[PDB]
């Protein structure tokens, strides 16, 4: 499992959908449209293609 | 507890002469320090700790045991901003300012960008969990809200992440002055978030007015960052060096500017930009009142120069 931060279009992204690729939500930002998620390392590819997903960034 | 001294850096940034005007104890003003946490019961700090929060591992906690400093770095930085002016220990640049201690770094003094971004969000939201309660677009400086007016980040890294930048943009749009360490690698330019245009990059000088060799270059301003005595756990004091120690001197000067301005005018100043050289903006004021060391003008070692609180406050109130 790795921690990544996803930048999303709120109107088009569903946080429940991260379970579908084996991940879970850690924190949903109140001030920016982004969410911290834990996903399997091999799932970063799939996450990138999810509905409403604009960017996936590694935790630095 | 030892008898109070004024550390050399506090004298250097010309803070003591400001105190008769303000010590920063204007009720709408808070400084959020995003660091390793705080020794919240330290006798030379306690009275100024207004809120203690932790964002470690992406969970927000206001539990004292989660927000307590396990490293020392946060306690040291906070003491340079806000150590009390009394009979003991040391004294901060703004010895009456309220502090929000936001723990984004762990026992190691290491932290994730995710936890840092959450920390910035907590500084904007404040204890009430809402950025703009009355919906008027005024956040920093609105006495109806509880947002911080200064975010102080004695930390940095090499990555420029989009979400972290978006969070910096949100703080900047809330009217918050953002101050961050240039970094300690002797690099040609500052670390992030210092390197963002919305953020004041702070380099370190020593007590001879020489730039520290470790100090990352092209800062916006510089400040005392070598042989800095401050508070340290548990209820003690320690001397350290780094751009992490320079940062809080600048954050304190900002806190005095905004406190004095609100005390006189019932508003705060706009944050301003890197290029600003007017008296109409916090950063403009910092730049024109800084002690211009090295070559004339902004230079890659000192930035615009060493911050000076006494002159900055006079420029603000003039
Ligand atoms: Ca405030
Ligand atoms: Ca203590
Ligand atoms: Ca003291
Ligand atoms: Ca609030
Ligand atoms: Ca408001
Ligand atoms: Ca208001
Ligand atoms: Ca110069
Ligand atoms: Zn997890």
């Amino acid at each position: 499992t790795i921690r990544v931060i996803v930048s999303v279009d709120k109107a088009k992204f569903n946080p429940h959908e991260v379970l579908g690729i084996g991940g879970h939500i850690v924190y949903q930002f109140k001030l920016i449209p982004a969410v911290v998620v834990d996903v399997p390392a091999n799932a970063v590819g799939k996450l990138k293609k999810m509905p409403g997903v604009e960017k996936v960034e590694f935790d630095h | 507890q030892p008898a109070q001294t004024i550390p050399w850096g506090i004298e250097r940034v010309k803070a003591p002469s400001v105190w008769s005007i303000t010590d920063g104890s204007v009720s709408v003003i808070q400084v959020a320090v995003l660091d390793t946490g705080v020794d919240y019961d330290h006798p030379d700090l306690a009275a100024n700790i207004a809120w203690c929060v932790s964002t470690l591992r992406g969970k927000v906690s206001t539990k004292l045991r989660d927000c307590a400093d396990q490293n020392g770095h946060g306690t040291h930085v906070i003491g340079t901003i806000a150590a009390l002016n009394n009979d003991i220990g040391v004294v901060g640049v703004a010895p009456g300012v309220q502090i929000y201690s936001v723990r984004v770094l762990d026992a190691r003094g290491s932290g994730s960008y995710s936890d840092i971004a959450i920390g910035i969000e907590q500084a904007i939201l404040g204890p009430d969990g809402v950025a703009d309660k009355d919906g008027d677009g005024i956040i920093a400086g609105d006495p109806d809200d509880d947002a911080a007016e200064v975010i102080s980040m004695s930390l940095g890294g090499p990555a420029d992440d989009s979400y972290l930048y978006d969070m910096i943009i949100q703080a900047y749009n809330a009217g918050i002055v953002i101050v961050a360490a240039s970094g300690n690698e002797g690099a040609p330019s500052p670390s992030y978030p210092a390197a963002y245009p919305e953020v004041i990059a702070v380099g370190a000088i020593d007590s001879n007015d020489n730039i520290a060799s470790f100090s990352n270059r092209q800062p916006e301003v510089s400040a005392p960052g070598v042989d800095i005595l401050s508070t340290y756990p548990d209820d003690s004091y320690e001397t350290l060096m780094g751009t992490a120690m320079a940062t809080p001197h600048v954050s304190g000067v900002v806190a005095l500017i905004q406190a004095a301005y609100y005390q006189k005018y019932g508003k705060i100043l706009p944050v301003g930009t890197f290029d600003d050289i007017s008296k109409n903006t916090v950063r403009g004021i910092l730049h024109i009142t800084a002690d211009d060391l090295g070559p004339t003008g902004w230079d890659a070692d000192y930035g615009y120069g060493v911050v000076r609180a006494a002159l900055a406050v006079q420029a603000a109130l003039g």
